[PDB]
């Protein structure tokens, strides 16, 4: 596999956005399909996270109140599709499902679960497939006040996971490429949070943080 | 009905029909002394506001406090006049009934100790603020408001 990789790079990642106060898995969610659908049609747009949060309680979702970045793509699916941010802006806050197919600009099949725990199979679905939607330990004033470097946070949970981010990139700091390494991630916590929005987490230190315990990828 | 030991908690928003949504979610933030509590995502501008100490009494109520370094009094989940969607306050610390829910080890409802009224008052959510709210009292719960409390 190639030593380091960034989406970014390739266009395949809309702009770090900002959930606010709503607890809404929608942003790695509608981050993983941003990825799929640039794969897929060579356009980036950037996609409705609102629309997740109002209309996928019946596939098992709760709005502002949690839900899982695969149920998401599994509303995605049953629903034949998902609005662009433009039609359905995002305002924080549960509200009446208000989807519109006119407006669709995304679609998945369902989608595909990474081998739990497992750092290798995650480093395969980041260089072969795009940005993944993985869950994290992100309860630690160390992580909510992250600034830079590589995150290492000893009292790291890899089983009980709290917060929904999007893996785009790994790489690795000085000059070895199996030295000092990480996971390259974006977060929804807008621009001024972090390293502008992105945080880079120590990989293959034993499952750091839980990022490759329940990650997942939508199918287009 | 179940027996949460004293200590720090973080408060999750929850509901009997789904104790577990996933990834996310709000949880109890003061936001000042005397003013309404919310109910706000884990993220940087609320996350050191979200830590609660609880303590059970003779009488099995309990109290749902903050403590914050340099906070200038000792308040907690409070209520003096209480009718449908009044904000619960961080006032002088009331007592409520913590009731366990069915198939959780951790998922509780906030009660109002009031049940000699006749109606059942239950710590829940509108918006981003906690609130009162109201149900009949029959022989069948169903879709009430409910907190996860994870020992800190």
């Amino acid at each position: 596999l190639p030593k380091s990789v960034d989406w970014r790079k390739k266009g395949y990642v809309t702009p770090v956005k900002n959930q606010k106060q709503c607890g809404s898995w929608a942003f790695s969610a509608t981050g993983a399909l941003e990825g799929q659908m640039f794969r897929k049609t060579g356009k980036l747009v950037s996609l409705s996270e609102q629309n997740l949060v109002d209309c996928s309680r019946p596939q098992g979702n709760q709005g502002c109140n949690g839900g899982f970045m695969a149920r998401a793509f599994q509303y995605v699916k049953e629903n034949g599709g998902l609005d662009s941010e433009e039609s359905y802006p995002y305002v924080a806050v549960d509200e009446i499902c208000k989807y519109r197919p006119e407006n669709s600009v995304a679609q998945d099949t369902g989608f595909t679960v990474v081998a739990p725990g497992k750092e290798k199979a995650l480093m395969k679905a980041v260089a072969t497939v795009g940005p993944i939607s993985v869950a994290m330990d992100a309860g630690h004033s160390s992580f909510q006040f992250y600034k830079s470097g590589i995150y290492f946070e000893p009292d790291c949970s890899s089983k009980n996971l709290d917060h929904g981010v999007l893996v785009v990139g790994y790489g690795f700091e000085g000059a070895n490429s199996d030295n000092s390494k990480y996971w390259l991630v974006k977060n929804s916590w807008g621009p001024e949070w972090g390293s502008n929005g992105y945080v880079k987490i120590a990989k293959d230190k034993n499952n750091h943080c839980g990022i490759a315990t329940a990650a997942s990828y939508p199918n287009v | 009905m179940a027996s949460l030991e004293d200590g720090t908690y973080r408060l999750r928003a929850v509901t009997t029909s789904n104790p577990d949504p996933g990834v996310g979610g709000e949880y109890a933030t003061v936001e000042g002394a005397r003013q309404p509590v919310k109910a706000e995502p884990s993220t940087p501008p609320f996350f050191e506001r979200q830590i609660w100490q609880v303590t059970r009494n003779s009488d099995g109520q309990s109290t749902i406090k903050y403590q914050g370094l340099n906070a200038p009094f000792e308040y907690g989940f409070s209520y003096d006049q209480m009718e449908q969607n009044a904000p619960v306050m961080a006032g002088d610390p009331k007592e409520y009934i913590l009731q366990l829910v069915p198939s959780t080890t951790d998922v509780y409802i906030i009660r109002a100790p009031i049940q000699r009224v006749g109606v059942d008052v239950e710590v829940g959510v509108q918006g981003n603020n906690l609130v009162y709210k109201f149900f009949p009292v029959d022989g069948s719960g169903g879709d009430r408001p409910a907190w996860r409390f994870t020992r800190e």
